[PDB]
């Protein structure tokens, strides 16, 4: 209730919370995160490369 | 007198000259024999009387 409580008073055109805590709480979109599961592989490889041999 | 004092005065000295982000992170610790040349790795309990002897050579010079 603090979001709407600061929300009463941006009548006005002036100048995130929102989206902290939904990602907080556990309520983002989570479809297709099987694509980012292997993009994260991806792009860190090099490091795995780097500081371990069997793995790779 | 303690191990862990032992440890971060070796540690400072090699950050002195050179290191990267991914050395900081991964394994590395601050657990080093291996990173030394490998005559400690081959030969540990000998080592350790032949650095005493050094050490206390260099501070009188100094």
């Amino acid at each position: 209730d603090l979001v709407e409580t600061l929300m009463n008073k941006a009548g006005d055109d002036g100048k995130t919370l929102r989206d902290t805590l939904k990602i907080l709480t556990g309520r983002a979109r989570r479809d297709g995160a099987d694509d980012a599961a292997f993009a994260t592989v991806m792009r860190t490889m090099t490091d795995l490369a780097f500081f371990a041999k069997n793995a790779y | 007198s303690k191990q862990d004092v032992i440890d971060r005065l070796r540690s400072y000295s090699d950050l002195g000259r050179g290191a990267a982000t991914a050395l900081g992170t991964a394994k590395y610790y601050t657990g080093e024999l291996a990173v030394r040349s490998p005559f400690t790795k081959v030969l540990n309990g000998t080592t350790n009387y032949l650095l005493d002897a050094g050490r206390q050579g260099f501070l009188s010079d100094i």
